[PDB]
């Protein structure tokens, strides 16, 4: 239950290792949502060009963790962006956003 | 045939409509039907017509 | 490319967040967008930094 003493107690190799996996996990799982939602919208498949997509240019399970890394570490490429086709990709870029914000901010006080 | 777009696109990763517009402007006189197709780039995209 | 509200929302999200995909961008045409641009950054930082030092 105190789990940020502890998370400040580890050692330094640990706490580090404790902080990636953290990120990558958040960005896996995001990536994981991106992907689905990608999916679910028809974005996979090749297509025309009748539609739009939630997001651009995600054609993969790679696209959906780049885009989730550019998301939540903020950087933007710009090559896969949110459209505003589905509001469940806004909602997913809300809830990335927060969580984000927040995980990143847990990590930064406790190294503090 | 392959070219390059000659010049910067209104838009930072030109949709495919946007692409085939633009080559057809480019290339086609206009004429988007000849344009078989668009590889989006930054702020530019590779045109495919005969 | 703004072209409704979800464009500006979608926007917003990229300006203050500091994300910026690019598709939709500031550009030079009115100065009233270079000024909201200015204060969103303002209180951006401001209430990320007032959220980071209540958790720390």
């Amino acid at each position: 239950q105190d789990v940020f003493t502890t998370l400040v107690d580890l050692k330094w190799p640990h706490t580090l290792l404790i902080f990636t996996m953290s990120f990558l996990c958040s960005w896996l799982l995001f990536a994981m949502a991106w992907w689905l939602i990608a999916f679910a919208h028809g974005d996979l498949a090749p297509s025309e060009g009748t539609a739009e997509p939630c997001v651009t240019s995600i054609h993969s399970f790679s696209s959906a963790f780049l885009f989730s890394i550019e998301v939540q570490v903020t950087i933007g490429f710009g090559g896969r962006m949110v459209t505003e086709e589905c509001p469940l990709a806004i909602l997913i870029l809300i809830v990335q956003n927060i969580v984000g914000l927040m995980i990143n901010a847990i990590m930064l006080g406790c190294i503090f | 045939i392959k070219k390059k777009l000659p010049f910067r696109t209104r838009s930072k990763f030109p949709r495919k409509s946007e692409c085939v517009q633009d080559c057809a402007k480019a290339f086609t006189n206009g004429n988007k039907d000849k344009i078989k197709d668009v590889k989006s780039e930054f702020f530019s995209c590779y045109c495919w017509y005969e």
